[PDB]
RNA sequence: UAUACCGCCAUCUUCAGCAAACCCUGAUGAAGGCUACAAAGUAAGCGCAAGUACCCACGUAAAGACGUUAGGUCAAGGUGUAGCCC
RNA sequence: UUUAAAUGGUUGUUUAUAAAAAAAUUUACUUAAA
């Protein structure tokens, strides 16, 4: 009862048959989640919708995901992934951002419990590799708490809301490493084109930033 | 419920994480035996790949010095006429033998190995045992 | 294909009673007949007489008992008298049965002239033999 | 307000002991050696086997039996556990000159074997094949991993979807990512066989009277 | 108007397949799912088969699913839609 | 490895829900009076 099913695709596909010639099945993706980070999806087939639902619901529940969430309303860090043909670039925002991603995104974000994050979809839009490249993301994202316990080192958040207050969001749980982490001059860091040029003011677009209901 | 994902993580990451959002209502039986004494690795799924190029892998040939000295014996007397006798921890055959006098022989001081071999040949000819040269 | 009373598979949830899961070729194997007179035997005369009777026997019972039927009849002939064996419903009070039986044993009787009696068997739900 | 009591005496104690069951006596390095605990040829070897194989002597690979003996203890300690816990253990094994022995085996510890084709959704698709209350393994034993056709053993995936704890003997040429409490060793000479039956099979009978013994003591020193 | 249908049938059929409900494989694509010294399938139901009729356990009848030909039949009867009512 | 064997008019293929409800009677002779 706590979990919640929402539909994400309904295809009719089809098979030949030598009896009967064209044979339509219904082809479902749908995506359970309670809203607590607990959530998975499914493929359900069957000749009549009503069983494809049913068998898609059920089966999703079985497999489900646990996505970390920091503080319970957005991801730990920017996830960048490729998935067969399709890109999805998510980032991290802050607390009262909302859900600035694609239609299918915003279901399954509502699902696992994430309000605020913004998401661009780039290269093949097939729903099939989206949602499993998201689900693949989400699963991987390492926390504040792991990062700690990796590096053996403090994780400090800086907030711009908060001055210069430095703000410890995890420690390592082991022994806490004496020495700094070496300070490379120069990150040799793979940058994407998109992100530079529009912080640098040469990305004019009509569709972005446009007013849109809450989400 | 239970999650079926059996190559997203491992089994108690995924039981942990179920139990931990209040999906799983009960934790398993295995659950606590396993956090108490866990395994040296975790078992998560990992997918085997080909090695390319100059890979290799990192199992090393076991040799050992008398290696050398047993290859000689066979070369030159051929497998002994005791049959191998594997079933007894204990056993030693001829070559064996041979190693063991020609390594005391070299405890004696001798710097050559064709007079070392010639020597220990000797000393097993006296003790009785048959040396017949494959020639 | 022969379609002759033959109730056909669908997906396994229509409940089929004994006589209509039975196909006419199994009407002296399987099942009986739900009528028996003489009218058929060799020698016999008023085959057709007593055939529009049970026509028109099977067609009132279906309206005066209406929803409460709850498989075929059986019309049973003994001499002059005339049987009519019916396995209704338990939903309709026993009030409106008795009243029924009354009227219909009474009705029947004056317009066929003979003496007729109706044997109501009841069911809490209809007798489901498979689900085809 | 006893059943808390109860647990903690019986449940959690032994969760406090590193070997409970002392399980550290039943091998040692020099039985598992005199059993040929001798690996497959090198050109057999699979990939995730090699941080267990010691070497290659004249291309036959050798398992080091020195972590055999630290991955053994862990998996003796998980079986005691579970028996001792009234955990049902299913021995699993498709090499057929042992079926016969694993089976009585599992006879004689009072546990369960499956030596024979392993049918599809026995584990994931049971409660069709079995009835809708019947009760999954608690701990899955592999004394061979790998099939008749040199390939791992169904199960091994099908117990890790159901979420089912996996102890297995992981010859040179097996895939131990898996299988939660990998034990490297050989798994098809006679000798080897035998003795990880002994073990196994005294492991879970020592468990089983260790529970019994601890709920009458618990039982006695209630009442009075 | 059989190209709206019920009803009763032809045809492949002198076939053996149609399968609900689940499970698994394909990286969770349309789809696919066997090897007995077995390697992912388990399968209610329907047909075949088995039984029954005729002189036998033979033969002949009967039976023969899901579908194919918008196959036949509004003229067996009933009937949706449209039309006629001096 | 080994005869010949051409043709078939045009357009006509697959999405949104599902499902009724009841009813009153109200356990016990004969008679009779003013
Ligand atoms: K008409
Ligand atoms: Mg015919
Ligand atoms: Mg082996
Ligand atoms: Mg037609
Ligand atoms: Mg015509
Ligand atoms: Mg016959
Ligand atoms: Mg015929
Ligand atoms: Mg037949
Ligand atoms: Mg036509
Ligand atoms: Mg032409
Ligand atoms: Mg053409």
């Amino acid at each position: 009862e706590d979990f919640d099913t929402r539909i994400l695709e309904v295809r009719n596909v089809f098979t030949m048959t030598a009896k009967e010639g064209r044979k339509k099945s219904i082809r479902v993706l749908v995506a359970v989640g309670n809203g607590k980070g607990a959530a998975g999806f499914s493929i359900g087939k069957a000749t009549d919708r009503m069983d494809a639902f049913r068998k898609a619901k059920n089966r999703a529940v079985h497999h489900l995901h646990y996505i970390e969430r920091y503080e319970d309303h957005t991801i730990f860090h920017d996830i960048s992934l490729r998935f067969k043909r399709t890109h999805i670039k998510m980032k991290k925002q802050p607390k009262g951002y909302g859900l600035r991603c694609h239609r299918a995104i915003i279901t399954i974000c509502r699902l696992i419990g994430i309000k605020d994050m913004y998401a661009k979809v780039s290269g093949s839009i097939n729903m099939l590799s989206l949602t499993q490249g998201l689900f693949r993301g989400l699963s991987r994202q390492e926390t504040h708490q792991q990062l700690a316990d990796k590096k053996g080192l403090h994780v400090v958040e800086i907030r711009e809301e908060c001055g210069p207050l430095p703000i410890v969001v995890a420690s390592p749980r082991g022994p806490l490493r004496k020495d700094p982490e070496p300070e490379d001059e120069v990150p040799d860091v793979k940058l994407d084109w998109e992100d530079v040029k529009t912080a640098q003011g040469m990305k004019r677009s009509v569709w972005s930033n446009l007013k849109r209901a809450a989400t | 419920a239970g999650s079926r994902l059996e190559t997203v993580g491992s089994i108690f990451s995924r039981t942990r994480d179920l139990v931990r959002a209040g999906v799983l209502k009960e934790k398993p039986l295995w659950f606590d035996v396993y956090d108490a004494f866990p395994p040296l690795r975790e078992p998560v799924f990992q997918r085997p790949r080909v090695r390319y190029g100059k890979a290799k892998a990192p199992i090393q040939d076991i040799w050992y010095h008398e290696d050398r000295i047993r290859a000689k014996f066979y070369s030159v007397y051929g497998s002994g006429q005791r049959a191998f006798d594997l079933f007894n921890p204990n056993f030693k055959s001829t070559c064996q033998r041979f190693v063991e006098k020609y390594t005391e022989l070299q405890k004696l001081g001798e710097t050559d190995e064709e007079k070392l071999f010639v020597e220990t040949g000797k000393a097993l000819l006296a003790e009785g045992v048959i040396l017949r040269r494959v020639g | 294909k022969n379609r002759a009373a033959r109730v056909r598979v669908s997906k396994g949830d229509k409940p089929v009673t004994y006589e209509e899961a039975h196909a006419p070729h199994y009407i002296a194997h399987r099942k009986g007949w739900l009528s028996l007179h003489t009218g058929n035997l060799d020698g016999e005369d008023h085959a057709a007489e007593r055939t529009v009777e049970d026509v028109f026997l099977r067609k009132f019972m279906w309206g005066t008992f209406p929803g409460c039927l709850a498989d075929q009849l059986v019309l049973k002939r003994r001499g002059n008298q005339l049987e009519i064996c019916a396995v209704v419903l338990r939903q309709l009070s026993p009030h409106k049965y008795y009243f029924l039986v009354g009227y219909s044993e009474t009705l029947l009787s004056y317009f066929y002239k003979c003496p007729v009696r109706l044997h109501l068997q009841t069911v809490p739900s209809k007798v489901v033999y498979k689900y085809l | 307000e006893d059943s808390t009591d109860f647990n903690d005496k019986i449940l959690n104690e032994p969760l406090k002991h590193s070997d409970f069951f002392n399980v550290k006596e039943l091998f040692s390095v020099r039985s598992l050696f005199d059993a040929r605990v001798l690996g497959h040829k090198a050109g057999c070897r699979h990939r995730f086997m090699e941080p267990y194989i010691f070497g290659s002597r004249l291309d036959h690979d050798i398992i080091d039996l020195e972590q055999t003996a630290t991955h053994l203890q862990l998996a003796l300690n998980f079986t005691a556990h579970m028996a001792y816990r009234k955990g049902i253990i299913l021995f699993i094994s498709r090499n057929r000159q042992f079926s016969y022995l694993i089976e009585n085996m599992a006879r004689d510890c009072g546990e369960y074997a499956h030596t024979r084709y392993f049918r599809g959704g026995m584990l994931t698709n049971a409660r069709l094949l079995f009835g809708p209350t019947v009760r999954l393994p608690d701990l899955i034993i592999f004394l061979h991993t790998l099939n008749n056709i040199f390939e791992p053993h169904v199960a091994v995936r099908d117990a890790a979807k159901m979420n089912i704890p996996t102890v297995g003997i992981v010859d040179t040429n097996c895939n131990p990512c898996l299988i939660t409490y990998p034990v490297p060793g050989n798994d098809d000479s006679p000798l080897a066989v035998h003795l990880y039956c002994r073990l196994f099979q005294t492991a879970i009978t020592r468990a089983k009277e260790k529970r019994q013994q601890v709920e009458a003591l618990y039982r006695l020193q209630g009442q009075k």
